[PDB]
């Protein structure tokens, strides 16, 4: 679903009253056009894009965890951290890890284990924005070969529409947690 | 020949009227002796630098962060009171921007305050371009005259300025 | 003129320069290192060594030896990213 | 390239000569120093901690006659502290740096060129000859040090989070 002409790319123009920043690229997936306050003049583009789809895969596996959460938590998690929701889990875990409780270290090793995939893959975003074959978010990450081929186009722009989707739900779920107390599925 | 800020004297050689902002005053010429590229530069530079500070040092008298609740609207009383540490944050800050700015003073050649900051596009149509130059370079002045004021109100009076204007203490007691 | 030639230690090159930046030999060991890759060092240093400076800015009788050993990475990010500007500036 | 982590690119330094170069370097530490000093280290390293890994599973397993006396019940590090006071670990460190101060001169050799990363010609009982099984004892060394520098690190930290060794750990949990 590349579809330069129809869903991403081309005249595709989210403002039909003002036009894009010349900047901004055609040929990267999900472009409609959208960049009214011109973040790719002032930045790289390749920055920027790596930053949208990190942010989109950190956005999508919260949604994702927040559901899976609220609907379910393994077994004894309740003992640790009573019932906890959202980001009151995140809390009751660090509270019982300063409360001396060694159960309670989710967080920590969460923290250790991302960091270091973040540390050693730095260097990718530095490549990418010098100049190298790396494409901003391809981490070249696809054992089940699962997008290959024909569907690399659809997979790509279903990537960052689920991501976008994501990012805004996310906010969503931790503003309502913030002010009903409820998860994704109580307030629904 | 004749300038025409002041009509009675000469106009300054390298003030020709072509740049913005230049209405042939410079009645000690410190466009003869210094460059004036650099001299055009360091006013845009300035008056970038006042305009920001004269709407700051009446923004918090109207409105404060809730985290600086507490602060002064006194400016200057704010600035004790902010703290190290967030001074070094501004500081790192106004430090990573000004990196650009010697990259294009000392490493490339570029219109004069030209940084590449125009997300807006509000630059592309020349005579808006032109109006906007000579718009920012004279808000940029009088904002440094206004600001200059606005610190010596502030070190006299020990108040903000819409808290002078409105108990009326315009007039000076003396030294601090 | 009559001056005995003057003895310099083993595999000395010429750091002189008059060019925007210097050569990257005046960074012996790390002149293979990446521009990027001093930049992450510095900032990695200066936030480890602020952290544990501010870790034993109120110095006890007895400090912990490892926040003082990270504390000298504040002093490490500044020619760490004054290696980054040389290494942007020489290619790299 | 880099076959190890396919998203970057391979290693200058690393250009798949030595045994056991995947082409990992995330981090660029072979782009600084010598690679002839980080092998000669690594393999410095891989012995050392596989030795200390069997060392370790070894004296959970079996003690020498009279060292309980000494020891008591200190497992790891414990029996460290335990023995620096009665004095075989200086003993030990005595023997060491002798060892140490001859292969200071083999590493002066080595960054000289003369002599190959980690090679101090010990082979009594002559396994290495065939030439290929040089090549894949090689390997096998370098593959099972990783493993036993990774071993150690759990098998110590195990001891710190639980004050177990490792395989009475393991029979208990
Ligand atoms: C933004 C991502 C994110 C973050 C920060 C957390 C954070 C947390 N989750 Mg997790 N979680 C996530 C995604 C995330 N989750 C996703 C995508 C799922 C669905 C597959 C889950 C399903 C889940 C459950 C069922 C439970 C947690 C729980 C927890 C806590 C301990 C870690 C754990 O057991 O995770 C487990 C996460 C996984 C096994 C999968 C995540 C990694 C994918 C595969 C990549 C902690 C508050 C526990 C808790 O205390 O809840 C409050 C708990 O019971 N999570
Ligand atoms: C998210 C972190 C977390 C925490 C804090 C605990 C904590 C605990 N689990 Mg565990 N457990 C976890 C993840 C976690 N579990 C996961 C991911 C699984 C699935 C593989 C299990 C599967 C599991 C089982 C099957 C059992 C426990 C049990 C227990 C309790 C003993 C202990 C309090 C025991 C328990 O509570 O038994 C009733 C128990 O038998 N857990
Ligand atoms: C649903 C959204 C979504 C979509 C459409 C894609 C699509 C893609 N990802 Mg993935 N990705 C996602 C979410 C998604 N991702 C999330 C949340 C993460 C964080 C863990 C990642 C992390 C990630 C990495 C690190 C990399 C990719 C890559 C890719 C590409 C490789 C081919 C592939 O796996 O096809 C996509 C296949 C699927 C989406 C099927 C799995 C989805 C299941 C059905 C949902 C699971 C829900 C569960 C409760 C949790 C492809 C464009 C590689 C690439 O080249 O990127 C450009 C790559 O290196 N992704
Ligand atoms: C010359 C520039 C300048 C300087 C040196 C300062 C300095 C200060 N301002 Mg700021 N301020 C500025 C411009 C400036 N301001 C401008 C242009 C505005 C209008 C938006 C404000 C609006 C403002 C408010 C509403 C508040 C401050 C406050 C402060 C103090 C704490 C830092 C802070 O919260 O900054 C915040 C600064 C900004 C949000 C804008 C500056 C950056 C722009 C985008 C450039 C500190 C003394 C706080 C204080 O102590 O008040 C009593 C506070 O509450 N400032
Ligand atoms: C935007 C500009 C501006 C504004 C609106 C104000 C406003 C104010 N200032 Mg002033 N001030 C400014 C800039 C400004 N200032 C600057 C740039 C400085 C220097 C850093 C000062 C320094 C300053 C001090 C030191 C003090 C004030 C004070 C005041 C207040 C009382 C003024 C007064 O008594 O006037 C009276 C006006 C005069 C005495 C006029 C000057 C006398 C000569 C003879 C006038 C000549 C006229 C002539 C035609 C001018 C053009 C000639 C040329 C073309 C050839 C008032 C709120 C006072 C205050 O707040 O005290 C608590 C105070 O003490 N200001
Ligand atoms: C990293 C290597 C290493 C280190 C630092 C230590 C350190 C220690 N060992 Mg030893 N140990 C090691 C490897 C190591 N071991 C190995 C590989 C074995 C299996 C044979 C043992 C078996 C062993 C036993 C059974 C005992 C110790 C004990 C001790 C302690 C006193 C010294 C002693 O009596 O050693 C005695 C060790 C030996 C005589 C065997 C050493 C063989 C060397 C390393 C290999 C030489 C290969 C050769 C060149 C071919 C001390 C903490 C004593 C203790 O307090 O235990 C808790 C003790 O009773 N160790
Ligand atoms: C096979 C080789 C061998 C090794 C490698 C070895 C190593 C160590 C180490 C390591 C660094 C220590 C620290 C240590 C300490 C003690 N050994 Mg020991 N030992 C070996 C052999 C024997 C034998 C045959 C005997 C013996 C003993 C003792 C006693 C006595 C305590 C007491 O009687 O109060 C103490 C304190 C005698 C004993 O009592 O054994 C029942 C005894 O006969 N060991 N021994
Ligand atoms: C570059 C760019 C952009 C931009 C922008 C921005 C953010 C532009 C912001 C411009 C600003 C904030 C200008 C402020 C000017 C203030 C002045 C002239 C104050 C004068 C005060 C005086 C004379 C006074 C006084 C007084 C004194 C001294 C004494 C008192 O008793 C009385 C009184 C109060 C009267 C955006 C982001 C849109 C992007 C776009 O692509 C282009
Ligand atoms: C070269 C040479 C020779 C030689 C020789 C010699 C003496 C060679 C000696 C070689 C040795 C001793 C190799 C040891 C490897 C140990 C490994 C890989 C351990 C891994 C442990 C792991 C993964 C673990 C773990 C664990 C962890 C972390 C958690 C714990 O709770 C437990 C658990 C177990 C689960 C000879 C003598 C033949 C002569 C020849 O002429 C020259
Ligand atoms: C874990 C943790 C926490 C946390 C947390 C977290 C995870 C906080 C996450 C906060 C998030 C994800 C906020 C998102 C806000 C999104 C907004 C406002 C989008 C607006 C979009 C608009 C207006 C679009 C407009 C329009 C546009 C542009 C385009 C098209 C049309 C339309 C879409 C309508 C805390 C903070 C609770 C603390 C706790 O101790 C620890
Ligand atoms: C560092 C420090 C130390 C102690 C004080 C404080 C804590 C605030 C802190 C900071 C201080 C700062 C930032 C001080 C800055 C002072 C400033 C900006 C002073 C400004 C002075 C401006 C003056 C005269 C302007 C005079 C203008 C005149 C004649 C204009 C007359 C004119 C007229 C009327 C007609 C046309 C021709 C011409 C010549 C333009
Ligand atoms: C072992 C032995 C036996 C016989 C002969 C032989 C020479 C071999 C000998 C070898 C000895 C050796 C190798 C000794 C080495 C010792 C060394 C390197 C000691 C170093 C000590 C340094 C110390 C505490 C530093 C502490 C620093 C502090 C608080 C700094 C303070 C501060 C910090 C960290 C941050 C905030 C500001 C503030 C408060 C000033």
């Amino acid at each position: 679903l590349w579809e330069d002409g129809k869903v991403q790319g081309k005249g595709l123009k989210a403002i039909p009253f003002s036009d894009p920043p010349e900047s901004l690229p055609s040929d990267m997936v999900g472009y409609v056009g959208f960049d009214p306050l011109g973040f790719s003049t002032l930045f790289d583009i390749k920055f920027l894009r790596e930053a949208e789809l990190k942010h989109g895969r950190a956005a999508m596996l919260a949604a994702a965890g927040a559901i899976a959460q609220d609907i379910f938590t393994f077994p004894g998690v309740t003992s640790v951290i009573g019932d906890a929701k959202m980001t009151g889990a995140h809390d009751a875990f660090l509270k019982a890890a300063a409360d001396g409780n060694p159960k309670a270290n989710a967080m920590s090793q969460l923290f250790v284990w991302i960091g270091f995939f973040e540390l050693v893959s730095m260097p990718a975003l530095f490549e990418t924005l010098n100049g190298g074959e790396r494409a901003p978010g391809d981490f070249y990450f696809d054992p089940l070969g699962l997008g290959k081929g024909s569907g690399r186009a659809r997979m790509e722009l279903a990537e960052i529409k689920n991501g976008r989707l994501a990012m805004i739900g996310i906010g969503g779920m931790v503003h309502h947690y913030l002010l009903t107390g409820k998860g994704p599925i109580g307030t629904i | 020949e004749m300038s025409k800020a002041i009509p009675f004297a000469e106009r300054p050689a390298k003030l020709d009227g072509k740049i913005p902002g230049d209405v042939g005053f410079d009645p000690l010429g410190f466009s003869d002796y210094y460059d004036l590229k650099y001299l055009r530069e360091a006013e845009i530079k300035h008056g970038r630098i006042c305009m920001l500070g004269a709407l700051g040092w009446l923004f918090p008298e109207f409105a404060k962060l809730p985290q600086f609740a507490s602060l002064s609207t006194n400016p200057l009383k704010a600035a004790t009171e902010l703290g190290p540490a967030g001074w070094a944050q501004i500081f790192i800050f106004v430090g990573a921007l000004e990196s650009f700015s010697y990259e294009k003073i000392y490493y490339g050649d570029s219109a004069p305050g030209d940084l590449g900051f125009d997300p807006l596009r509000l630059g592309k149509n020349p005579v808006s371009r032109a109006h906007y130059e000579v718009a920012e370079i004279k808000n940029g002045r009088l904002a440094m005259i206004g600001l200059g004021g606005m610190i010596h109100h502030s070190l006299l009076t020990k108040q903000g300025a819409i808290e002078q204007i409105m108990s009326q203490n315009f007039y000076p007691s003396g030294f601090p | 003129a009559g001056y005995s030639p003057v003895p310099s230690p083993d595999n000395t090159k010429e750091t002189y320069w008059e060019t925007k930046a210097p050569s990257s030999q005046v960074l012996g060991i790390g002149k293979d290192v990446s521009s990027g890759n001093y930049i992450v060092a510095s900032v990695v240093a200066a936030v480890v060594g602020a952290a544990c400076t501010g870790q034993c800015i109120p110095l006890t009788v007895s400090p912990n030896p490892v926040f003082i050993l990270g504390s000298f990475l504040l002093p490490y990010s500044w020619a760490l990213h004054v290696a980054a500007w040389i290494q942007r500036n020489n290619g790299k | 390239m880099s076959p190890s982590v396919p998203f970057l690119k391979r290693p200058v330094a690393l250009d798949g000569s030595m045994v056991g170069d995947v082409g990992f370097d995330p981090l660029g530490l072979s782009s600084v120093g010598d690679i002839k000093f980080l092998r000669e280290a690594e393999l410095k390293h891989c012995r050392l901690a596989m030795l200390a890994a069997a060392g370790s599973m070894a004296q959970d397993l079996y003690t020498f006659p009279g060292v309980d006396k000494v020891i008591g019940d200190a497992k790891m590090t414990a029996v460290h502290d335990k023995l620096v006071s009665q004095g075989a670990m200086g003993q030990l460190l005595v023997w060491i740096g002798f060892a140490e101060v001859f292969a200071t001169m083999a590493l002066f050799e080595t960054l000289d060129g003369k002599r190959a990363p980690g090679d101090f010609k010990f082979d009594p009982l002559g396994f290495g000859k065939n030439p290929e099984a040089l090549k894949r004892y090689q390997l096998a060394e370098i593959k099972n040090g990783r493993l036993a520098m990774l071993g150690f690190g759990g098998m110590v930290h195990g001891y710190f989070v639980t004050g177990k060794g490792p395989l009475e750990l393991l029979t208990n949990f």
